[PDB]
This record gives structure tokens, sequence and C-alpha cells, in this order.
């Protein structure tokens, strides 16, 4: 997973259509990630980037997966519209996401404490 | 528009939705087809208001925007003499650790 | 077509078979009523919201909501029933 250096622009509008305070994450030549500034929700950025490089969002706060255009989102020729939506969740990573964010790092069941520690992570999901 | 329900009664709730063009005799109907009693022994409310078999949901204040599907409007159930209003809560919650 | 799904606590939450059919936990339980010996009230709700919320939005998704006080419980319900 690696942006195509084409050189060829690539005009871009970064929409957040989620309460998240969204992250985007630009997955250089080598394919590590690169992080973009944060749009707050509701909020758009008009951006420049190129045919064939590779995005990706995150709630930026806990790193929870948003979907762009419903996962990857690669600038094709012309500008280029990048939904950033909520996903539906399952309903446990929500609740995950819910004692997540009110409980620093308990009564659940030992499989559970582990869920809880498996944070999303952006090295992890792109390895999937 | 999809109005989402919960229809409730004692310890019963039905969740569903309907238009928010259709009535509320049409809503009595799904009751029927589920909790399996004619709509003339059903009654229908709003809070404490008793509502008019003719009249829209939406005109009765169930709107797309309010009766949602992750969060559902409810719908006051009262069977047949005619009871009264009735609508055991939910259990409560532990408290917060 | 409805299943009657009930609490812990009595209260009985009758849905559309397509949404409990969601859960594949509900699907063996019912292969039409499941009781839930673990689960009160005020958990099931929540479940049953949440079934309507993911058929409905599977536009712009909103957030589905989870009160702190259920958040615990709700977390053990959904991880048994792997909804």
């Amino acid at each position: 997973l690696r942006s195509v250096n084409s050189r060829e622009p690539s005009q871009v509008i970064f929409c957040n259509r989620s309460p998240r305070v969204v992250l985007p994450v630009w997955l250089n030549f080598d394919g590590e990630p690169q992080p973009y500034p944060t749009l707050p929700p509701g909020t758009g950025r008009r951006i420049h980037s190129y045919r064939g490089h590779l995005w990706l969002f995150r709630d930026a706060g806990t790193h929870d997966g948003l979907l762009v255009n419903q996962e990857l989102f690669v600038p094709s020729l012309n500008p280029i519209f990048a939904n950033i939506t909520l996903p539906v969740y399952t309903l446990k990573e929500r609740c995950l996401q819910v004692v997540r964010s009110l409980v620093k790092p308990l009564d659940i069941v030992r499989s559970l404490y582990e869920d809880l520690e498996d944070h999303p992570n952006v090295q992890k999901d792109l390895e999937r | 528009m999809d109005v989402f329900l919960m229809i409730r009664r004692h310890k019963t709730t039905i969740f569903t939705d309907a238009k928010e063009s259709s009535t509320v005799f049409e809503l009595k109907r799904i009751v029927e087809g589920i909790l399996k009693r004619p709509p003339d022994e059903q009654r229908l409310y709003k809070d404490d208001q008793l509502l008019d078999d003719g009249k829209t949901l939406g005109e009765c204040g169930f709107t797309s925007q309010t009766a949602r599907p992750q969060a559902p409007a409810t719908v006051g159930l009262a069977f047949r003499t005619f009871e009264a209003l009735c609508i055991e809560p939910f259990s409560s919650p532990p408290e917060l650790p | 077509m409805y299943v009657k799904l009930i609490s812990s606590d009595g209260h009985e939450f009758i849905v559309k078979r397509e949404h409990a059919l969601t859960s594949g936990t509900i699907k063996a339980m019912l292969s039409n009523e499941v009781n839930f010996r673990e689960i009160p009230s005020h958990v099931l709700s929540k479940v049953c919201m949440y079934f309507t919320y993911k058929v409905r939005y599977t536009t712009e998704i909103p957030e589905f909501p989870i009160a702190p006080e259920i958040a615990l419980e709700l977390l053990m319900a959904a991880n048994f029933l792997d909804c």
C-alpha cells in the first residue's frame, strides 16, 4: 500500500460528514502513514494532491476508523470530493469506544479487558 | 418519510416504523397483526393524549426527524371496557464505577 | 413477521424477524421467542434500537448514542450476541 508518485496534480476537497474530529492520513511512496492537519466536524478543506495517492481518515483522538466515500480514497483525474462519514460500527466496537473514552487505561470478562486494550491503530489496519 | 416507533403497553414493546403520512388507525392495524387485537379494542397515545384514528402520525408530532431509528418515538398502547394507560419502566442501570 | 425477545426482568421486546437475525447468536436461539436471563430491559431496548439503526444505515450516518451508565452492560450484551 503506497501512493503512486504520478506527479499529475489532483484537486480534492476533504468533506467532514462525521461528528468526529477527522485526521487525514496520506500513505507516502514507501507506504508510511503521514498525518495531515485535522478537520473539525462539518468543516471542509480544499486540498492539493495527485492521481494515484493513498488517503485514509480516522477519528483524531481515538483513531477510530472512518469511511471516505464508503475505506481508501484515491484522487483520480479531475475537483474530487472525499466524503468522510461515520461507519455503522458493530455494537461491540461502539461500546468499546464509549468505555475507552470514559475510563483511563473494571468488572467484565478477561476477553473484554483485551478488546478494550486492542486500540484501533493505523499501522494495524494497514496490514489488513 | 419513515418514522420509527416503540409501541408500548405494560411490559410489551413493539419496535416498528411507519410513514409520517400513515394514520393512527393504520398503526392500530399494525398492532393487530402483531398483538392480535382489533383496532376498536386498542387506544393510542402520545404521552397522555388520546390519538384520533383519522389523524396522521405527523400531525400527531411523529416526524422523521424526531422519531429516529436509533432513537424511536414512543406510542402508548391501551387495551379493552378500556383499561387505563400503563407502561412499565425499563430497569434502572447500576451506579457508575 | 416478528419475534419476541424477553429481557431478564420480563419486558417483552417484539421486533421484526430480519432485524433480530442480524445477530447470529439470536438466529441460533431461534433455531420463536428468545429469553435473555442476563440482559435487563434497559440493555435490551438499546440492542433493539441498534438493530433498526443498523438496518437503516447499512447519505450521512449519525452516531449511535450510548449513555455512560448502560455502557458496560451493553458491552457485555454486545459481546455475547456478537452484534
